[PDB]
DNA sequence: TTTTTTTTT
DNA sequence: GTAAGTGATTAGAGAATTGGAGAGTGTGT
DNA sequence: ACACACTCTCCAATTCTCTAATCACTTAC
């Protein structure tokens, strides 16, 4: 009996088909742990995964009842299950899921006596390593790597099969596209002439491709070593899964190929070119706020929040939960909680602009060693969409958007800056006294109207940029000086400063008793905060939920306290206040009914928004 | 140059047609050909009625013309219907068929060209039965330029409703006032004249009149085509048959294929004079005309010359100077010819035949007749024929099978027809079938074929051995088939 | 071509 | 009617005509 | 150097003709 061997590997097909065909009706074991991605499905809308039937046999219902075309395959579930199996998918990926496909499917058919419209496909994911330590043993071998995105290119049509017409007879005939190559018919068998067919491109097949770059994680690197990129290819239905500004982790396929010397010629070089074939993208990452709107939160964790929120410490306790590590500085902590939270959004759904600001600007300003650029760093690691920049590490265009050149098609080519990849995320500027003028100037239309305009040599168009600016400085002299006034010590123009939500003044209050404090606090680091799992789904529900409107009472309140405002700010030497400042009011008060979960905003919500401005900057 | 046109619509021929018979000069035409003493227009006025219905066929004018534009509107909304349900599902079936990733394997088992090699292939196969060897790779041979096959095109259409109206009007005045006149006039001078394209024109007008009559069975009008009932026309059509396929397998060329072209006019105008004198024996209300009829059809069955015309035709056959047309014209004629015999054996009218020696008298034996068929030389264009299944028509697939069958079943001999070239046709008619539910299948217009085929394999693999898979790669003789047998 | 960056006058 | 002899038909081999594939060589980019 | 085009040569297929063997018909007992 004739039988199909793996080529010099001694490997049988069906037999590893008949083990993995067990795995999938019989593996029920991690089912008590499920994660935080996987634990629903749907018939619609949204459902949630039974703990106790085969697993495998659970998802299938989805791909019945939602129709989706793939499942995830978690490759601890099949290490716990089989070794002998796992080694085998990880050492011969391209030669062996073409048929634990074909299991997959059976099962699928057996089970629901049903078609679809395309195969269910395999997305094997979570087999880690780094970028320098591949070597030519690893080539067709499974890997896994992590890094952020950049770049992402247009869609190239890939063929599977083309279509020949004969010339002299209109008689026409198919031919698969197989090891790169296709095969031309030579003789007609209708007609019986000879070196004569053409072959019609739009009446043949094609695929989608699309290549990515990914860029090297910084912080496991050894000594000396400058960050590098790799080339990432999807293929069909992971096409434009991805957006440029996202971290993600990647499995897939490391191969190798072969470059020629001239384009013209059949010769080779003897160096060769690497790349990964992708298989499965994960973005999910628990350390920080979640990035997926927060659709899959159990109902029972909603009424854990909705009972969090009736604390009267509601305030103090999600604030101080934040940044722990930090002594005092409660005020500040407030801020940045507000920044968090932002105001209501209002946007024309006809056009997708925004009609008004509602993301919340914060400069902080004071003495050296008083920790600003730690704040920056606890507001950089915790949001999923966020970007550091410092000092004159930054340009004008770098900041913004650049115009470059093509490398084939020597096309000028726009391309993103720091702010359009913070889009709905937060934008951290260290050493913001310290930028070039030129660098410093073009924020204006970003922290104003959220928005971008362009106009170089044949590139004029409009960009989004929506944003919250958080940013750090010290004074004219670096020490805070006493006998000069606030618009003194400070030096930006009114432009400027007039664009900030919040301004904190931070000036040393010299005391013993102080000292001693933040003495014992930092040395016991050489020795009722809100769980960071709570703090996530609060956030993430409190924004995808509650949207404030204003009580008259409340609107008559606001034009009385910017009356105030108007006239506190006329005085000698102090800021000025602005229309601006009212509309900086009102994002306040509707930040501080969005953390109670308020859907109207109160006197008392528009007090303690006034207090905390005004406590801010009496300094 | 003009264009390309559908064949559903109406000519250019067809417009000067309209013109012509618009103008009511054809009246005029009839009206002179009716005259017993203008006989030198008389057959140029055949030919001109002749190519006036060169693009036509009998079929198209036989049906009375009538249509009702809901039903059209119903029907033609039900065949785009059919046309958007194929274009989903060859697109789905083609979309599914690909396959993600590569890799190299090795069928353990099979051997190769080089020594002590297993079989290699370079693509993800599903089963080892899949593999083909790479069949797909290499050239055909074909045959010389002088013996390829070829068909001669007539541009046919099925025209509209007002020009099959008026071709059917001028038809039935043609029967009506001219035919037995014009025939009794050109008969004498067709075959005398030095030009050569009226006797071709008077075969065409023989076999279009009166397969009309017995389509659209007008029996009131058997009355005017009497010039062409009697024994005498079997007689001198089949003198000018015989010359004409003579000239044509010994002459060489272009002259060989003009000769053979005259040829198939005059078989396809015999095989109408059959089928029309068996329509009249059977339909006829007057008992003398049935007489008439059956003396003529006895004639036929009793003298030798007709009984042995289709293997005598089917020995000299040969593509490089007769066309494919040609032979599906003789299996017909041969299909038609074998039921009147057959029925003349049955009734007992058929006992004893007169042989040439001197003439003697002998019993006849049907299965001594139907013996003859069964040479090689015969069914070598039956096979031939039955590679074309998916696009002949019903008529002349029911020919060719009712052809083998006889032999598979009356003669009880199937180890003639055990041979691998048949065998490639019904590998060919069970993939054409692996598409289609149960209920289609047995709906299907090819499931004569598909279940004679199942009968004549289940038969063969009865009792199947090696050497008798060796021997079915051969044409086997009387000697081999007695051999292979006991 | 036009655009963006870092050393020099 | 049966047996033997002679004539005719069929099968094989040799020779000549026709056509197409393949390989080699020359020229142009 | 590499690709493309053109020309020449050989070989195989087919058909006619001649020769030999086997089968069938005719003649004689
Ligand atoms: N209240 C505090 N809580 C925690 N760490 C503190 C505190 N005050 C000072 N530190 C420490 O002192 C250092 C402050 O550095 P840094 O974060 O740069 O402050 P800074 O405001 O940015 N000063 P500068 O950037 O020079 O203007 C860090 O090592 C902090 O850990
Ligand atoms: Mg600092
Ligand atoms: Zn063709």
């Amino acid at each position: 009996q004739p039988r199909l061997y793996v080529w010099g590997t001694r490997i049988c097909v069906a037999d590893v088909q008949r083990s993995f065909r067990d795995f999938l009706t019989t593996f029920k074991i991690s089912q008590l742990a499920e994660d935080e991605n996987m634990m629903t499905g749907h018939d619609e809308a949204l459902h949630e995964i039974d703990v106790n039937h085969p697993y495998y046999m659970e998802r299938l219902l989805e791909c019945n009842d939602a129709e989706v075309t793939h499942i995830n395959l978690n490759l601890k579930h099949l290490n716990a299950f089989s070794e002998a199996l796992y080694r085998k998918v990880i050492a011969y990926p391209a030669d062996v899921i073409p048929y634990l496909d074909i299991v997959v499917n059976e099962v699928f058919a057996e089970r629901f006596n049903r078609t679809l419209a395309q195969s269910i496909e395999l997305r094997p994911f979570n087999a880690t390593r780094n970028m320098r330590g591949l070597n030519p043993n690893d080539v067709d071998q499974l890997i896994t790597i992590s890094g952020m995105v950049t770049r992402t290119s247009s869609l190239i049509p890939e063929m599977r099969s083309g279509y020949f017409q004969c010339a002299v007879c209109a008689f026409g005939i198919e031919s698969e596209v197989d090891k790169g190559r296709i095969e031309e018919p030579v003789v007609c068998t209708n007609c019986s002439n000879t070196h004569c067919f053409q072959l019609v491109h739009n009446r043949s097949v094609f695929l989608d491709k699309q290549v990515v770059k990914l860029q090297e994680s910084p912080d496991d690197m050894p000594s000396g070593e400058t960050p590098h990129t790799v080339s990432v290819y999807a293929h069909g239905s992971l096409v434009e899964s991805v957006q440029p500004g996202d971290r993600i982790t990647v499995t897939g396929i490391f191969r190798a190929t072969g470059m020629k010397v001239n384009p013209k010629q059949r010769a080779l070089a003897s160096v060769y070119r690497t790349s990964i074939d992708a298989l499965h993208f994960r973005k999910m990452d628990t350390s920080r706020l979640h990035q997926d709107n927060g659709e899959t939160i159990t109902e029972e964790r909603i009424q854990q929040i909705i009972e969090l929120s009736k604390r009267p410490d509601i305030m103090d306790a999600l604030a101080q939960s934040i940044a722990p590590s930090i002594y005092e500085h409660d005020d500040v902590k407030r801020g940045l909680l507000c920044l968090l939270f932002g105001g209501t959004r209002k946007d024309d759904e006809t056009t997708n602009k925004t009609k008004l600001r509602s993301e919340i600007n914060i400069l902080l300003c004071g003495d050296p060693g008083t920790s600003k650029s730690q704040m920056l760093q606890y507001v950089y690691r915790l949001l999923p969409r966020s970007q550091y920049t410092s000092g004159k590490g930054s340009s004008a265009v770098g900041l913004t958007a650049s115009v470059s050149r093509d490398a084939d098609t020597k096309q000028l080519v726009l391309q993103t800056g720091a702010l359009v990849l913070a889009d709905n995320g937060v934008c951290c500027i260290d050493e913001f006294d310290k930028m070039n003028e030129s660098a410093r100037s073009v924020l204006h239309e970003v922290m104003e109207q959220q928005t971008l305009s362009i106009a170089k040599a044949g590139i004029i168009c409009q960009l989004n940029a929506r944003a919250s600016v958080l940013a750090a400085a010290n004074p004219v002299d670096s020490k805070w000086n006493r006998n000069k006034t606030i618009v003194e010590n400070i030096t930006l123009p009114h432009t400027l400063l007039s664009r900030f939500d919040l301004i904190f003044l931070i000036v040393d209050a010299q005391d013993e008793m102080q000292d001693r404090r933040l003495g014992n606090h930092l040395v016991s680091l050489y020795f009722e905060h809100v769980d960071m799992n709570l703090l996530r789904d609060y956030i993430a529900y409190a924004k995808a939920n509650i949207h404030p409107k204003l009580s008259e009472e409340a609107s008559q309140f606001i034009i009385e306290k910017y009356l105030f405002m108007r006239k506190a700010g006329a005085q000698h030497g102090q800021i000025t206040a602005y229309p601006r400042q009212l509309e900086s009011l009102i994002r306040l008060s509707e930040a501080h009914a969005k953390i109670r979960l308020s859907q109207e905003v109160s006197v008392d919500d528009v007090e303690k928004a006034f207090t905390l401005w005004r406590e801010a900057l009496k300094q | 140059s003009e264009g390309r046109r559908t064949r559903i619509e109406d000519s250019s021929h067809d417009r000067v047609i309209i013109a012509f018979l618009e103008s009511g000069i054809d009246k005029t035409l009839m009206h002179i050909a009716n005259q017993p003493r203008e006989k030198e227009f008389h057959v140029t006025i055949l030919d001109i009625f002749a190519l006036i219905l060169k693009e036509q066929t009998a079929e198209d004018l036989a049906t009375k013309s009538e249509e009702v534009s809901t039903a059209e509107q119903k029907k033609t909304e039900e065949e785009f219907r059919k046309i958007i349900e194929n274009h989903v599902v060859k697109e789905t079936q083609k979309r599914k068929s690909f396959s993600r990733f590569g890799g190299s394997y090795t069928i353990k088992g099979l051997k190769g060209i080089s020594a002590n090699s297993s079989q290699v292939v370079f693509k993800p196969i599903q089963n080892v039965e899949k593999h083909n060897f790479l069949d797909d790779r290499k050239a055909k041979k074909r045959a010389p330029r002088n013996r390829r096959p070829f068909e001669i095109d007539t541009n046919s259409h099925f025209a509209s409703s007002e020009v099959r109206g008026m071709l059917r009007d001028m038809v039935i005045r043609i029967i009506e006032t001219c035919f037995n006149r014009l025939m009794k006039s050109s008969k004498t001078t067709v075959f005398v004249q030095v030009q050569k394209t009226s006797q071709i024109n008077y075969f065409f007008l023989i076999k279009f009149v009166l397969r009309f009559v017995r389509l659209s069975r007008q029996d009131h009008l058997l009355e005017r085509i009497s010039e062409c009932i009697g024994v005498e026309a079997f007689h001198e059509n089949n003198v000018q048959l015989t010359e004409y396929v003579e000239n044509a397998t010994t002459l060489k060329g272009v002259e060989a294929k003009s000769h053979g072209l005259k040829a198939q006019y005059a078989l396809g105008a015999y095989n109408e004079l059959v089928l029309l004198h068996r329509y009249i024996y059977e339909h006829a209300k007057e008992e003398n005309e049935r007489k008439f009829a059956k003396r003529a059809l006895e004639h036929i069955v009793n003298v030798e010359e007709y009984r042995e015309l289709p293997i005598f035709i089917i020995k000299k056959f040969s593509s490089s100077v007769l066309s494919n047309n040609f032979l599906r014209e003789l299996v017909l004629t041969t299909h038609h010819y074998m039921k009147l015999v057959e029925r003349f054996v049955k009734t007992g009218a058929l006992k004893k035949v007169t042989k040439k020696v001197k003439v003697e008298e002998i019993d006849f034996q049907f299965d001594s007749y139907v013996c003859k068929f069964s040479n090689v030389d015969v069914l070598k264009w039956y096979v031939f024929l039955l590679n074309d299944f998916s696009k002949n028509s019903t008529e002349l697939n029911q020919a060719l099978v009712k052809m083998l069958h006889r032999i598979a079943f009356d003669l009880k001999l199937p180890i003639k027809l055990y041979q691998v070239s048949l065998f490639q046709v019904f590998s060919k008619v069970n993939e054409h079938f692996t598409h289609l539910s149960k209920d289609l299948r047995k709906s299907s217009r090819l499931y004569e074929l598909y279940q004679f085929g199942f009968h004549l394999l289940k038969k063969f693999f009865s009792k199947f051995t090696g050497d008798l898979a060796i021997e079915a790669l051969f044409w086997k003789g009387p000697r081999e088939c007695f051999e292979i047998e006991n």
